[PDB]
């Protein structure tokens, strides 16, 4: 009643940032409140979200919560690297962890920093989306 | 919108601070401690 699915998901993500679990890599935590995402404002979406994300997000039960999940992931990846958000692309599929892959200047700055793997955990409910990106070199 | 940005910042600083408090907790009680203390943060972010 007290520990809903979003609390379990978000404690797991915080548990996997402790020194005993993963250490010696870029760690980026980013939260977004879902009310900050306007999905009607098409300019903000097209400029910061790839057409693969837009068609995945817009198929979900809560479009606004899913777009916020993605936007948190992008900004969580960018804080992990340590260097627009269009470049970073989050490939999310149902009941599976999403993969990160870079395209433009983000991909260049990942070779400059010497970052091989970028894993990202996401959780989103009715209030906020929390994303934790771990960039191992 | 300005205050919704400050609230986002306040949740990030509280998830960071949670992680630091959870470092010292032993590796058997660490699940229960994040579950209780994460919910408490969700609440204080909704409130705000």
């Amino acid at each position: 009643s007290y520990i809903n699915a979003n609390t379990i998901e978000t404690a797991k993500m915080i548990e996997n940032m402790t020194k005993e679990k993963v250490s010696n890599g870029g760690v980026g935590v980013d939260v977004e409140l879902i009310t900050s995402i306007n999905v009607e404002n098409d300019t903000f979406i097209e400029r910061n979200f790839t057409p693969q994300e837009i068609e995945y997000c817009s198929a979900q039960p809560s479009v606004q919560s899913s777009f916020a999940g993605t936007w948190s992931a992008k900004e969580a990846v960018f804080k992990s690297l340590g260097v627009a958000l269009k470049d970073i692309e989050i490939v999310r599929v149902n009941k599976n962890a999403p993969a990160v892959e870079l395209h433009g200047n983000a991909k260049k700055a990942a070779e400059e920093a010497g970052v091989t793997d970028v894993k990202v955990s996401i959780s989103h409910d009715d209030l906020q989306a929390v994303a934790v990106a771990v960039s191992t070199k | 919108v300005t205050r919704e940005a400050q609230i986002k910042d306040w949740v990030e600083n509280e998830l960071e601070a949670l992680k630091l408090e959870a470092e010292e907790i032993p590796s058997e009680d660490q699940n229960e401690f994040l579950l209780e203390r994460t919910r408490e943060i969700h609440n204080e972010a909704e409130s705000q």
